[PDB]
RNA sequence: AUCGAGAGGG
DNA sequence: ACGTCCCTCTCGA
């Protein structure tokens, strides 16, 4: 067919699990680390406020806007605002964001990622959402307010990889086993009486299988087929979150060959 | 949350911390040093309070 | 040679009882024949206090 | 206590001995009593040693 | 806070955690300072 | 205070040619890159893809310390053959491998559906 | 129903009331 | 510190996709060196993370109480069933190389405090500078920037 | 005891230690504030008055 | 500050963050860690000063201390705590991780080194790969109990010309010792050469472990399986070799042995047949505790612990010592408003039986607590009575 | 001192589930590591991030202005 | 340069000791029998329950057919006795006791010992 | 407490459990002493009720039922901080007496009204956490309520030697 | 600024 | 008669 085949096991709104057949775990290492931090995605930046009469800090506010989660499907339109021309942002590298909010509410008022509003110019591309996978819809809560407490604060979002920071995390946590029977010895036990019957079964052994005990062990066994289940926030979908994995690498590789041939 | 005890005194929140001491108006007797001239010695701390 | 066997002496010393708190009393800390037998080596004093002829 | 002294056959071997304790240190005349070894008895006493037998 | 307001400065063997002590001070809470188990804290 | 910038971990500075090859001064036939602005992600894969090369003899690389983003690669090939190209084949051998994931998920994604 | 001796968990609300008569500064207030 | 005269400061800073990692894809916040157990025999260290590794999966806040009859098998008696290894430990991967690692690793939640010396409150440095008035020499301390 | 036989010092450090398995024995990982703030006399002599023009 | 070694000139290497950093093996001489502890630095504003600094007080020219005529430094903590995971003919280097230890290395001559595993699964080993760090030149021979030509248990060291022969490193070979690798290398190779080689060693250790790794948990003090079945009745049976000279000793059959009182020799002959109690039962689980241990690997190289750490973490706690006795009796001839009076018991005159797996009780507990204070006494009040004597 | 927003451990969005989380276990009465485990959170990374909140924001607004 | 021995042996006794990855082995021989020789031998290769050489071939750096026996490696003799002779690899040692081979075995850390079977 | 043929019981348990729903209760009805130092010397007290009348921790004996008093918790010799620490029963002496005056050296929420209190330096944590590991005693000192730490996911083993 | 007292840090 | 070395804070005439 290829090389490095693959399977798919499940696939879901939030995560996605899949076998690596015939890859390599240095790759399906370097792989799944790229995917943490190294992909592309769009989150509030700078943020300056006006008026904050709540309990939290400006700065404390501050920080929780920037990991909020924005749509970043589109993203690659936008382009890295450090990277680009306009004496500081513009629309060309950034989508600008405010937030009223003021304590009407005698009851205690809330503010959600869903009270955010977006003052820029779109350009018509999917950027600076802020994903709700809330039941009620209703986002995530910033802060709290008693009735007579204000936020006046606007939010400059800007395109980053989480090697700067983790609010650019595209990724969360990501699944990763191989050879479930240790039959690569790739790591010595831990066992009072019996090894064995004390260190569980991975829910994965069923797909590769036992090891038939009065054989011996081969000193020929590879690294090869990879259980992997790989989950993102949202800000991208999940399969772009594994392909515009697979993407970046291939970039990172390349621009080898593109400063080898400059030499 | 707060639970009181201290005094407020031109603004800082300042302690008092129990000053212990062998109760007064008591007996006790020791024995003393090797090279005194004494045995041992009978002590009441007279102090009405 | 001089400064350099002090340090050499009294080194050992500060740490011989500047580290019995590491188990929970024991013995030979810093409060048994030791860093106060010193104490009496380098003051002379007659009042030792346990002398002992070991006689053949 | 075992003592370590040559075996006449020329290597060094373990007969012990016998030695009498003290709870008390005059020296000056349990220098002289019968049937002890003057020659070797010792007392911590470094300030008695230095007035019986000698600065050195 | 509290720890601050049960503290017995206590002036000046003594340093020792003694039998008497038994649920008045704590066994092992004071200071590793030059005063240790002088303050105690009830 | 005495933070550095985490920029730093991959926007190369001022003038600071990505890749940088010396040769291996006692070792035949040996190169010694400083990639730049880079970490294990690549380093490791680079490395253990030229540890198929045919004619290919030493390969591996270190971090001269986690402060800092630049790590070293050695290869040291047969007489003639290049060291370059064998990183050269060793980078497409990656990229194409990869390529085949791209389109071997996408293919496998584009079936199921929740 | 009131023949029946006392526990561990038993003790616990005794203590748990000898605060609520006296807190945890008695002695400084008192 | 955590709770058992367990100090020491930060040594260097990694990221999820560097450090180890378990299966399920968690990772380590924090890395204590084993060689600061056996000199201080701080076996609560040891049971409070056990313990507490169930107060997570469990939702049922743990007991750290003293004179309880609560064994430690007692705890990894749940431990084991929900699903974890019954000592805690885990099989963990080199997070350089997506290898296995040899020894598998104890892994909980230990409660850890912040305590009140920050490294940029400390430094100083000094190089001529401020000037005593009876004795000429130089001044004492960070905050009159002295020798 | 304390303006003579003892006194305090200009250019000299302070701060929090860590270790380094990266590094040397003989070398110390001082921070640049440090070395931003540290100076040190040295004369301008052809051997590297073509480096001091360089840092001034 | 007290000695030489604490007054060590180093080179400069401008770093991040606001950290002063040294290297791990120069930690000792300092006595000095990195859980709080400010270092101090100075700067020659010359050069005659700088070359007094660095001809006379450099950190490998006080390789080796005048004060106890050893090496005052050497391989501690991670590097050597599995410095003998590595040097085990039980641990084998595979083809692709070898590279990578040799690179490390900064003095390496570039020769990939004969495997001692040829074809059938090419393979190397620990002391094979370690070697080419031990400067091509270096014989040293080392024999302790058991140790033939043919060695069976690894013990003792041989290494010709810079390879290791046989035997195991640790504490002994590597660390700070007499005849030791460091005090070898520093006499005939040279202070500098030495230094290089601390480097040499830490780095291509290291590298190794992080992927073997190596951690610990409450799995390696619970020996639960019939020793701590066994390890219950010498906690009995030395109870009877005390309950015998109990009523022994109050129906005056007690031999007033020569010089000490009828009640000193109580004590004096039950506190031996307490610590001989405490001691040997802890030494029940040193054997229990397999090979693959990790505080059993702790101590087997010496990078931490000692034999009591283990009796007091498994076994059983032992006996707790105000003022060098047993406890007191504060109150009225007994020791707590909890036990009989005119009571001489250990299980309340100061024996914690329970260990530190187990859990005290609260008398036990209480003991314990008393005997430490002193020995923070020791240390906090009394730690001025030597720092006198050195002025 | 409010929910902050996702998981220190992977960093997995956790600001939203808080307001859901406390009905769960009042409004339906249900198990506390019930009620976590049926919002999506097996890691006991994430779990740990709710069970050991305690929302001092609430006696903060309590404040006269 | 040429095979420099030839005997053949079995089991006389197998041992790990908290080992489990290598196995020393004890042997005396049958073709030739009035010898012994134990050698450290990895059994995670090649176990046992059967011939041996010595060779030196079929300074200088290593390449990734010598290969007609199946357990192979590669060790150094660091001292020799005699009525015996001790070769080391890298730390697994091994003894061989006899009178005859002073023509063909010589004190070097040269080596390739074999076996089959 | 006090003994004869234990005062206080299932019934005096529940006679205030209403209460959130009275320590001169249990003096009042005789239950319970106050007893000082000196008073210490005249008595007994079994350590606890149940442990004393007639593989888990190898447990200390009864013996002569002359009984005066009964331990309420041992647990109540702690002191104010040290109170905090998770299972000091099984911790060297001299660690307790450190992390004793060392959460004293913490980070944490140190009242409520931090924010209209204006004091001379002060620290406060950014997302406070009460910690999976509680002691009977915390309740009592009020901690869960303004906790000092984060239950920091932690994993000890070598690594970069770091 | 200076002297005096106080809590912590290795 | 002196009574271990250094260091960081905070506060009253
Ligand atoms: N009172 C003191 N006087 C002199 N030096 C001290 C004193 N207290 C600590 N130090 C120095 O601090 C170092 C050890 O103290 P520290 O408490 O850090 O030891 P530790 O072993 O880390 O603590 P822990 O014992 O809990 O592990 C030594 O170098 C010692 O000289
Ligand atoms: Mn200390
Ligand atoms: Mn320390
Ligand atoms: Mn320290
Ligand atoms: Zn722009
Ligand atoms: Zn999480």
């Amino acid at each position: 067919e290829e090389g490095p085949q693959v399977k798919i096991r499940e696939a879901s709104k939030d995560n996605v699990d899949f076998i690596l057949s015939n890859v390599d775990l240095a790759m399906a290492n370097s792989l799944r680390r790229v995917m943490i931090a190294e992909i592309p995605t769009l989150a509030i930046d700078s943020v300056e406020v006006e008026t904050n009469t709540t309990v939290l800090a400006d700065e404390f506010i501050a920080h929780r806007l920037g990991l909020i989660p924005l749509q970043s499907m589109d993203i690659e339109q936008l382009e890295y605002s450090r990277d680009c021309f306009c004496e500081d942002h513009c629309d060309k590298c950034s989508v600008v964001l405010t937030l009223q909010a003021f304590g009407e509410s005698e009851s205690t008022t809330n503010v959600y990622s869903k009270d955010l509003v977006i003052v820029s110019n779109l350009m018509g591309r999917n950027i600076g959402h802020p994903i709700i996978q809330d039941k009620e819809g209703n986002g995530v809560l910033i802060c709290k307010l008693r009735k007579g407490q204000e936020l006046k604060l606007t939010c400059v979002a800007k395109k980053g990889i989480a090697k700067e920071h983790a609010k650019w995390g595209p990724a969360a946590a990501i699944e990763f086993e191989y050879d479930p029977w240790n039959k690569l010895k790739h790591t010595d036990y831990w066992y009072e009486q019996d090894s064995a019957k004390e260190w569980p079964q991975s829910k994965n052994c069923e797909y590769e299988d036992p090891p038939n005990e009065g054989d011996p062990f081969d000193y020929k066994a590879q690294a090869d087929t990879f259980y992997m289940n790989v989950e993102s926030v949202g800000s991208i979908p999940v399969d772009q979150v594994v392909v515009r994995g697979i993407d970046t690498l291939q970039k990172k590789v390349a621009s080898i060959l593109l400063a080898l041939t400059q030499m | 949350f707060d639970m009181g005890g201290y005094f407020i005194i031109n603004g800082s929140e300042k302690v008092l911390i129990a000053q212990e001491r062998s109760a007064g108006n008591i007996v006790q007797v020791f024995k003393k040093a090797a090279p005194s001239p004494i045995s041992h010695v009978a002590e009441i701390r007279s102090a009405l309070e | 040679v001089g400064v350099l066997a002090a340090q050499s002496i009294g080194e050992p010393a500060t740490q011989m009882t500047l580290n019995t708190f590491h188990f929970a009393g024991v013995a030979s800390k810093k409060v048994t024949s030791g860093v106060p037998r010193l104490k009496e080596i380098l003051n002379v004093a007659k009042n030792m206090k346990t002398p002992s002829l070991t006689v053949y | 206590y075992d003592r370590k002294v040559p075996s006449p056959t020329g290597e060094y071997v373990k007969e012990p001995e016998w030695v009498l304790e003290t709870d008390g240190v005059n020296l000056s005349e349990v220098m002289t009593v019968p049937g002890i070894d003057p020659t070797r008895i010792y007392t911590n006493s470094f300030i008695d040693i230095m007035e019986v037998l000698g600065i050195e | 806070t509290l720890s601050h307001l049960r503290r017995t400065n206590t002036p000046i063997k003594p340093r020792q955690l003694h039998n008497t002590h038994w649920g008045l001070v704590c066994p092992a809470e004071t200071p590793e300072g030059q005063a240790c188990g002088l303050v105690k804290n009830l | 205070m005495n933070a550095p910038d985490r920029f730093e971990l991959f926007l190369l500075g001022e003038g600071e040619s990505k890749l940088k090859i010396d040769p291996d001064t006692k070792a035949p036939n040996a190169v010694v890159i400083t990639f730049e602005k880079e970490d294990h992600t690549l380093g490791n894969l680079i490395r253990a893809e030229l540890l198929n090369d045919r004619k290919v003899l030493f390969a591996a690389y270190k971090v001269e310390h986690p402060f800092f983003a630049r790590f070293k690669l050695r290869i040291q090939t047969t007489e003639g053959y290049d060291p370059k190209d064998a990183l050269k084949n060793a980078c497409n051998s990656i990229i194409n491998k990869l390529g085949a994931l791209k389109t071997n998920f996408e293919t496998e994604w584009n079936l199921q559906t929740l | 129903d009131e023949s029946a001796p006392i526990t561990a968990e038993d003790s616990w609300a005794v203590i748990s009331a000898f605060f609520r008569e006296k807190g945890l500064v008695s002695q400084q207030l008192d | 510190a955590s709770r058992h005269g367990q100090k020491g400061t930060i040594g260097i800073t990694y990221r999820r996709e560097d450090m180890p990692f378990t299966a399920e894809g968690i990772v380590p916040d924090l890395i204590i060196n084993p060689h600061a157990i056996p000199s201080r025999m701080t076996v609560a260290h040891l049971i409070e993370c056990l313990l507490s590794k169930v107060a997570a999966l469990s939702g049922n806040e743990g007991d750290a109480s003293p004179f309880t009859d609560i064994t430690v098998e007692g705890i990894s008696k749940l431990l084991r069933e929900h699903g974890y290894q019954s000592r805690g430990f885990e099989v963990m991967y080199n997070g350089h190389t997506g290898k296995k690692l040899m020894a598998q690793i104890f892994f909980g939640p230990t409660y850890y405090q912040r305590l009140r010396h920050m490294v940029d409150d400390k430094i100083h440095a000094r190089a001529r500078g401020p000037m005593q008035v009876l004795t000429r020499q130089p001044v004492e301390g960070r905050s009159r920037d002295g020798g | 005891r304390g303006n003579l036989m003892g006194k305090r010092v200009d250019f000299s450090a302070r701060t929090v230690i860590s270790g380094d398995p990266n590094l040397e024995l003989d070398q110390v990982g001082v921070p640049k504030s440090i070395a931003k703030t540290l100076t040190y006399p040295e004369v301008v002599t052809p051997y590297n008055i073509d480096r001091l023009t360089q840092l001034v | 500050s007290l000695h030489k070694m604490s007054m060590m000139a180093h080179r400069v290497k401008v770093i991040p963050y606001s950290t002063f950093r040294l290297n791990l093996s120069v930690t000792s001489p300092y006595n000095a860690d990195f859980d709080g502890d400010e270092m101090n630095l100075h700067v020659p504003q010359s050069e005659e000063t700088r070359a007094e600094l660095s001809q006379l007080c450099a950190v490998p020219l006080q390789i080796v201390s005048p004060q106890s005529n050893k090496p005052c430094m050497g391989i501690v903590q991670d590097t050597l705590c599995g410095i003998r995971k590595l040097t085990l003919r039980d641990t084998f280097i595979e083809l692709d991780q070898v590279l990578n230890m040799l690179y490390w290395v900064p003095d390496w001559d570039g020769v990939i080194p004969t495997p001692a595993i040829i074809k059938p699964k090419p393979l190397w080993s620990g002391k094979q790969i370690l070697s080419v760090a031990i400067p091509n030149g270096i014989h040293l021979q080392r024999f302790d109990e058991g140790t033939t030509l043919l060695s069976p248990k690894d013990n003792g060291m041989l290494i010709i010309d810079g390879q290791i022969i046989f035997g195991v490193v640790e504490k002994k070979t590597v660390g700070s010792s007499n005849g030791g690798l460091i005090h070898v290398v520093t006499r005939e190779k040279g202070p500098q050469v030495c230094a290089k080689l601390f480097g040499n060693i830490q780095k291509v250790v290291n590298f190794w472990l992080l992927h073997n790794g190596f951690s610990t948990g409450i799995g390696d003090t619970i020996a639960d399986g019939p020793t701590m079945r066994e390890i219950t009745e010498t906690i009995a049976e030395a109870k009877k070799k005390v309950l015998d000279v109990t009523k022994e000793a109050q129906a005056n059959l007690l031999t007033a042995k020569h010089g000490m009182t009828l009640r000193e020799s109580f004590e004096d002959n039950v506190v031996r047949f307490l610590n001989e109690a405490r001691d040997k039962a802890g030494r029940l689980a040193e054997v229990n505790l397999k090979d693959l241990n990790n505080v059993k690997q702790m101590v087997m190289a010496g990078s931490k612990g000692s034999f009591i750490n283990i009796a007091q973490m498994s076994a059983c706690v032992g006996q707790q010592s105000v003022e060098g006795k047993r406890i007191a009796f504060g109150f009225v001839d007994r020791t707590l408003p909890h036990f009989s009076k005119d009571d001489y018991s250990p299980e309340s005159k100061g024996f914690v039986e329970n260990s530190y797996l187990r859990g005290l009780t609260p008398q036990e507990f209480f003991f314990h607590a008393m005997g430490g204070r002193e020995g923070l006494i020791d240390t906090a009040v009394k730690t001025a009575e030597p720092g006198y004597i050195q002025r | 001192m409010i929910v902050p927003v996702r998981c220190f451990s992977c960093g997995k969005v956790v600001g939203d589930k808080w307001e859901s989380y406390l009905n769960l276990l009042q409004e339906d009465e249900l198990d506390e590591g019930t009620a976590l485990s049926r919002l999506g959170l097996k890691r006991y990374c994430c779990r740990r991030m709710i069970l050991t909140h305690v929302d001092l924001i609430e006696k903060f607004l309590r404040y006269n202005p | 340069s040429n095979t420099l021995f030839d005997d053949i042996f079995q089991v006389s006794e197998v041992d790990p000791g908290r080992y489990n990855k290598v196995c020393r082995i004890e042997a005396a021989s049958t073709t030739q029998d009035q010898c012994k020789l134990t050698l450290d031998i990895n059994v995670e290769l090649f176990p046992v329950a059967l011939t041996v050489t010595i060779a030196s071939s079929l300074t200088r750096s290593w390449r990734p057919l010598a290969d007609d026996y199946d357990y192979v490696m590669y060790g150094t003799a660091y001292k020799f006795e005699e009525v015996a002779v001790y070769y080391s690899f890298g730390g697994l040692l091994m003894r061989l006791e006899g009178n005859y081979r002073n023509l063909n075995n010589l004190k070097q850390e040269n080596a390739y010992l074999l076996i089959r079977r | 407490f006090i003994v004869e043929d234990l005062k206080v019981r299932k019934g005096h348990i529940a006679k205030l459990m209403a209460t959130e729903y009275t320590w001169s209760s249990l003096l009042n009805e005789g239950l319970v002493e106050y007893i000082d130092a000196e008073e210490e010397e005249s008595i007994l007290i079994a350590m606890q009720p149940e442990d004393l009348e007639p593989a888990k921790r190898i447990r200390v004996s009864h013996h002569a039922t002359t009984f005066t008093h009964c331990e309420i918790h041992p647990s109540m010799i702690l002191g104010v901080a040290a109170s905090i620490i998770p299972f000091p029963d099984h911790n060297q002496s001299p660690r307790n007496t450190y992390q004793s005056a060392m959460g004293k050296q913490a980070m944490g929420v140190f009242l409520t009204n931090y924010n209209v209190r204006m004091d001379t330096m002060a620290n406060i944590l950014y997302y406070p956490q009460k910690p999976l590991g509680t002691t009977r005693a915390m309740e009592y000192l009020k901690f869960r309520e303004l906790p000092a730490g984060q239950n920091a996911i932690v994993a000890i083993a070598c690594y970069s030697g770091y």
